[PDB]
């Protein structure tokens, strides 16, 4: 909301002759009290010869691009100037403004008499942006017959030493949204007697003598208040006096004919929205009601809209008069014929605005207004204000016919009902030990009505203020009128808190550990790329393809939720090695979502009071799963080149590294177990478990999926659910002996696809407790053991708790562990030797 | 054309599987290492603490007679201030020496900062006893002191049970007996109920605790008229012992890998 | 001669800030909450006193889970984690909430669609903005240097009675130390404690 | 907390560094009669007779963990250690008593502490044997200086700050 200060000023000085501030000392009073000042813009200087001047003659130059004017122009004491320009919103006799050789317009620009489209041109006809006087639009500005002689100073007709402020109005204050509101607002912060606008020592009241239009109002609509008056007889030619359109240019309204001026002007004078109704153009009773399915309406733009059932209409016997409350139909509109008008003071149900005017995008000044609640008790003081107004400017006569709907049954009373509050809950809320008698203050100043019964006041607030319904609504304006700056800051005494849990630290070790191993954190997005498991070829009925989906997405084929980590990280990696860095280790930690059924709502639990553990339990089960996930993606060297030698690409084992990473820094044993499962190689693939339970693979990605997706070659990963690595906190008791340990080595020859680690547990389950540490060394393979077999040396460690081992108790032991693994995958003994 | 691409396929997942390797073999080529379990110990005792609002102090390990034993409460003949317990700077009679507890950063604590203050110190602490199973020269003790007004016996207890719940789990508390220090008055031994294990839950002595004496307040210019506290203070090693059932202190001391790689990496 | 054959990683910063942030607040006996990215409508706006029709319900400015009318979205902040917390734990409350939230911005240079929060609640007797600053400004010296403290200014919030805005002064550089916009704070509305 | 997260994570295992050095060791060491490590405070009434003096340096009782897991057969070994050493300026200088029915002053305090020996905290760490174990993936690697460097570069991360290092005797 945009507003000019002397505007302000002027209402403010009625009740404090006087009253004068800098633009600065304003604007900090404003957002003291709560108002976002976006910006303060002082109407920009002019220097030199800018003065008011008419235009002539209009001789059309001809042989260019655009239509061009050479104009001769009045400048006062009988001198004229040609002037060439371009605009072509003026005629001979109009009132125009003129730089004229030796001006400087806003900017910084010099006016010289140059040579231009073939004439010479003594300065420039202006457009209110050159003069930064408002909005930028086509042509130049006219100013209204009779404002100004040529000659007039132009600073001085157009008021230049004025201040506009832009405000930004939170939806909690609509009444802040007029210079009714904000000259009230200023009132109270300055502590200022206020007379307001809308009273009736301002406005006061025209006769009351029968219907103004007959009208029918279903109450459903939400509509509150709905007044009509006439004004017959305007001349259609008058236009509006220069102090008016220059208010409307200043807040951001162009003035286009006084019957739509007016209420333009009284909205935003008193926060009313106003309409003005052809009256010889409406067909019958007017009716307000609900829409119609299907139903069509063109608004006073032209344009067809498509209604909603719960769009509220104007309508009468032929057309719709209006969207009530959003914009004024085509039908009743006033033209440049229209001689009678009904004026129109309604209040509509705010929600319903809001509804409406969002599905159409239609968010009018009046809209924006009534969506806040507009004051429903001077809905007759704003039509009489814009009657009266209306009459004056182009002159007609105001009919003393009034209609005046105020509700089935009539409502005559409009303050909210009276809360009740402690006379010092203001100083408990704001820890400040206000003086006596400030709540009780500044509560009358916003204009509620106080009384004091002991220590409880009972507060009414006025109509204008809707927002004030509980205590804390009125703390909230005792806090900003006295200034939050004065609340002390006060540490409070927390409780003996317990930390942070095992989980919460569990996440930070993970990460620790796997940073110091080289991987970088990514923040995956949890949107898929498009057509992911198409790529990695996942089977029709994969889980992961049941994805939840997002219905408004920034991407529209990017709309599917993450039920894997692995495309966001590896979305990172292409990204990085696209930009060069081709080595490169990611990791990321977050929740996936896993949805167990098609989406389930559940239906609004009243919030005036807590949700039953049930509902609680229900609302929880209509969620998707949505467990925490760790993930890894390897590409490119391991091991960077340097002076060591050439570097390790990347393998399926340095996933396998990171899994035991992850499970080191979870405190956990686990396992892992060839698997075949997309998108990994089905050669190089671990299923990861800790126990019996799975928690996730790992391995080298398989060749068509990195090929497909252009992911680089051997590009392997990791995926773990952390939700199902169980917690641990384990408690050890370690045995050190200190007796001497017997080392040996054991060759032991097995089939091909016995894992290693099921050979290395039987030699354990054998060897008992003697054997201290069990390390594989060689994976041999050659003919002369066998095509399908593999021989795989081990290296001992035997230690006793209580006495040095013999040679021959270690030997004793290598024998069990031998005689284990024979019985257990078929191994055979193929040689030992002391180490 | 049916079958160009049927055996195509099979071709090229028969070479995917002669490309197949051992996913058990073993992958750490940078075995992981270990943070000492007291260290770790008493960075969980230092947490529990800071989530309370506690904060952390420190101070040398050869530290004066005054903040050692003078400005405790200790009489001048004191047994303790002889070389029977407490390591002593050469020559005789320098005023210096090992410290035979944290409390003087407590005491250096209280002369630099504003009350209130709610300090734990966390450090290794020196005693005369031979290195055996259940005696070390060279411990590491935690103490806490909080100062305040209002502060008693009954936030002592607080204090005490809500260390207890972090360290040995839900079901654990204390209770206090009374005793006798020179900086507590009055003073009490603290027993934990250990239930989570043990071979069957008992109370097991855990340390010391108290009211700290006024003469401990006057001697840091605090006047024990306004402000009270309450103090504390437990073996690491004694507590490691009897958690986790180590039988022998020499494992902790003696820095043999085997004892704490078991333990994880602490990070 | 390099000697560096396994590079060093590293955390995310923004993982990193939040751990700070986690840290600071665990230090002054504040506890840590998490919850859901997909969020109930219940709990992520009608427990937070947000009117049926108000404008943050719709398309416009929330990611919707499909189909329409679900009562299922990406949650906004992470306030439905502090009404999970007042749920389920006794009072009195001190909370921290980080994590990821999500919005309908394009991603510039100045926006994210996806981005991370701390929101804090204190539940207690007899609690007042006095103490709200007085925890602001220590988050802020945190985060920021001895010298930063937070200045307020009346705003709204659906969720928050009376309302504020939070500065910054960001003294230890800027290039001039200045008051930088850091957020919003308040009294938890009334309705908000009886939902 | 973040130099001991970070040296575990590559495969150092910490110790608690006994202040009382061995007997005799920096003779071994063949340090000059003037090496300032030499100038240490000393105990009056040690459990041992013959190691009185306290450690200007962590590698002696770095060194002697080491010893004690290589003659154990763990020779594949990588220690570190985080602790204050003592580092005497003068000759024991004892302050006399401070009455204790007022605070010391702040003139004092500093004398106090201007009496006591410095106390800098250390980190060190030793090294020997493999590196790199010997696995499937080949013979392993043996301890070699850059794996020493390795660990300065370690602790300059941990610390956020950038080291350079130069050839010393
Ligand atoms: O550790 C131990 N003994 C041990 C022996 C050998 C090996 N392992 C362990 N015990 C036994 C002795 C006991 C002493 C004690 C008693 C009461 C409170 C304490 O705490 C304080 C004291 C003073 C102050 C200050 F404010 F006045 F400064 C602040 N806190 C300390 C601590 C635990």
């Amino acid at each position: 909301m945009r507003l000019p200060y002397s505007w302000l000023r002027e209402v403010v000085a009625v009740g404090a002759s006087g009253w004068d501030v800098t633009p600065g000392e304003l604007e900090q009073t404003l957002l003291r009290i709560g108002h976002e000042v976006e910006e303060v813009i002082p109407l920009g200087p002019v220097d030199g010869p800018v003065t008011v001047g008419r235009v002539a003659d209009i001789e059309e130059l001809t042989g260019y691009k655009k239509p061009i004017r050479a104009c001769a122009v009045d400048i006062g004491d009988r001198q004229y100037r040609e002037i060439i320009c371009g605009a072509t919103n003026f005629a001979v006799g109009d009132l125009v403004v003129v730089a004229l050789p030796g001006a400087t317009l806003p900017g910084g620009f010099t006016i010289s008499a140059r040579k231009a489209y073939g004439r010479n041109s003594d300065g420039m006809i202006c457009s209110a942006a050159e003069l930064n006087l408002g909005a930028d639009h086509s042509g130049i500005l006219v100013l209204p017959p009779g404002a100004a002689e040529p000659g007039a100073d132009g600073a001085g007709v157009l008021g230049l030493d004025d201040v506009v402020f832009h405000l930004a109005i939170t939806p909690d204050r609509g009444y802040c949204m007029s210079v009714r509101g904000l000259a009230r607002e200023l009132a109270c912060a300055y502590d200022l007697d206020f007379v307001d606008p809308a009273s009736n020592s301002r406005v006061p009241p025209l006769p009351i003598e029968g219907p103004a239009w007959p009208l029918t109002v279903q109450p459903e609509t939400g509509v509150r208040r709905f007044a009509l008056r006439p004004v017959i007889g305007i001349d259609p030619a008058a236009v509006s006096p220069w102090w008016l359109q220059r208010r409307l240019l200043l807040c951001g309204i162009r003035a286009t004919c006084p019957a739509v001026d007016v209420t333009n002007y009284v909205m935003l004078e008193l926060g009313h929205p106003m309409h003005a109704h052809d009256r010889n153009r409406i067909s019958g009773t007017l009716g307000v009601r609900f829409a119609r399915s299907g139903e069509t309406a063109v608004t006073l733009d032209g344009i067809e809209r498509k209604l909603d059932t719960a769009d509220v209409l104007i309508v009468d016997d032929a057309a719709t008069a209006a969207i009530g409350g959003v914009m004024g139909a085509a039908s009743t509109e006033v033209r440049a014929d229209s001689t009678d008008v009904l004026l129109e003071a309604a209040i509509w149900d705010p929600a319903a605005v809001s509804r409406t005017q969002r599905r159409l995008h239609l968010p009018s000044e009046a809209a924006r207004r009534y969506e806040r609640t507009v004051d429903p008790a001077i809905s007759v003081a704003a039509l009489d204000r814009c009657a009266r107004l209306l009459a004056d400017i182009a002159g007609g006569e105001v009919s003393p016919t009034l209609t005046d709907w105020r509700g089935d049954p009539p409502c005559d009373d409009w303050s909210p009902p009276p809360i009740r509050m402690g006379v010092d809950v203001p100083d408990r809320i704001a820890g400040v030990a206000y003086p006596q008698g400030t709540t009780a203050r500044r509560l009358a100043q916003i204009g509620a009505v106080v009384t004091h019964d002991g220590d409880t006041l009972t507060v009414t607030p006025p109509s204008w203020r809707p927002d004030l319904r509980q205590p804390a609504d009125l703390v909230e304006e005792v806090l900003r009128l006295e200034g939050l700056e004065v609340i002390p800051s006060v540490l409070p005494p927390a409780p003996a808190g317990r930390g942070l849990t095992a989980g919460q630290q569990r996440r930070r070790t993970i990460g620790r550990s796997l940073a110091l191993s080289g991987y970088v954190e990514i923040l995956p997005t949890p949107f898929l790329p498009a057509g992911v498991f198409d790529l990695w070829g996942l089977e029709a009925d994969d889980s992961r393809r049941m994805t939840t989906r997002v219905l408004n997405p920034l991407e529209a084929d990017r709309p599917q939720l993450a039920t894997t980590l692995l495309p966001a990280l590896l979305e990172a990696l292409v990204r990085n090695v696209s930009r060069g860095l081709v080595d490169v280790a990611l990791f990321a930690i977050a929740q996936v979502v896993q949805p167990t059924e098609q989406t389930r709502g559940v239906g609004l639990i009243p919030v005036d009071r807590r949700p039953t553990d049930d509902e609680i339990a229900m609302l929880d089960a209509s969620l998707p799963r949505q467990p925490q996930h760790v993930a890894a993606v390897l590409a490119g060297l391991r091991e960077p080149r340097g002076p060591w030698g050439p570097g390790r690409p990347v393998e399926a084992a340095d996933a396998f590294e990171a899994v035991r990473i992850i499970a080191r820094a979870s405190r956990v044993d686990v396992t892992l177990r060839p698997a075949q499962y997309l998108p990994w190689h089905p050669g190089r693939c671990a299923q990861v478990f800790v126990g019996e339970s799975s928690v996730g693979h790992a391995g080298q990605l398989h060749p068509a999926v990195i090929e497909r997706s252009g992911l680089p070659k051997g590009t392997c990963a990791v995926e773990l659910n952390l939700d199902a690595i169980p917690c641990s906190a384990p408690l050890p008791a370690p045995r050190v002996s200190p007796y001497p340990a017997v080392f040996q080595d054991v060759s032991l020859v097995v089939a091909a696809d016995i894992p290693a680690q099921a050979v290395a547990d039987a030699v354990r389950a054998g060897a008992g407790d003697l054997l201290e540490d069990i390390a594989l060394f060689d994976v041999f393979t050659g003919p002369q053991i066998g095509e399908h077999r593999k021989s795989l040396t081990f290296a001992l460690r035997f230690r006793a708790p209580d006495r040095t081992l013999t040679e021959d108790d270690a030997s004793a032991a290598r024998d069990a562990a031998v005689q284990s693994a024979a019985e257990r995958v078929g191994a055979v003994l193929r040689g030992w030797k002391l180490a | 054309d049916e079958r160009l691409a049927t055996l195509r396929a099979e071709r090229d997942a028969a070479v995917l599987v002669a490309e197949g390797i051992d996913v058990t073999l073993p992958s750490t080529r940078v075995p992981a290492g270990a943070r000492h379990p007291i260290i770790m110990l008493a960075e969980h005792v230092a947490d529990t603490f800071i989530a309370m609002g506690w904060e952390l102090a420190e101070g040398p390990e050869v530290e004066t007679e005054q903040f050692n034993f003078d400005a405790l409460n200790f009489p001048a003949d004191h047994p303790a201030r002889g070389e029977q317990d407490t390591f002593y700077i050469a020559p005789e009679d320098s005023r210096q020496l090992l410290r035979t507890h944290t409390s003087p950063v407590q005491i250096r604590t209280l002369l630099a900062r504003e009350l209130p203050v709610y300090i734990i110190s966390i450090g290794r602490t020196f005693r005369t006893d031979e290195l055996d199973a259940t005696h070390t020269p060279i411990f590491h003790q935690v103490e806490g002191l909080a100062v305040d007004r209002g502060l008693s016996m009954a936030h002592l207890r607080g204090t005490l049970d809500a260390f207890a719940r972090a360290e040995f789990g839900p079901s654990a508390r204390t209770r206090i007996r009374p005793h006798f220090f020179p900086f507590t008055e009055p003073s009490a031994e603290v027993d934990v109920w250990f239930a989570n294990k043990i071979g069957g839950a008992a109370w097991v002595e855990w340390g010391g605790c108290g009211m700290v004496h006024p003469n401990v307040l006057r001697a840091t210019g605090i006047d024990p008229d306004l402000y009270s506290g309450f103090a504390f203070g437990m073996g690491l090693e004694r507590t490691l012992q009897f958690r986790n059932g180590i039988p022998d202190m020499r494992d902790m001391v003696e820095g043999d890998v085997r004892f704490s790689l078991p333990f994880g990496v602490g990070a």
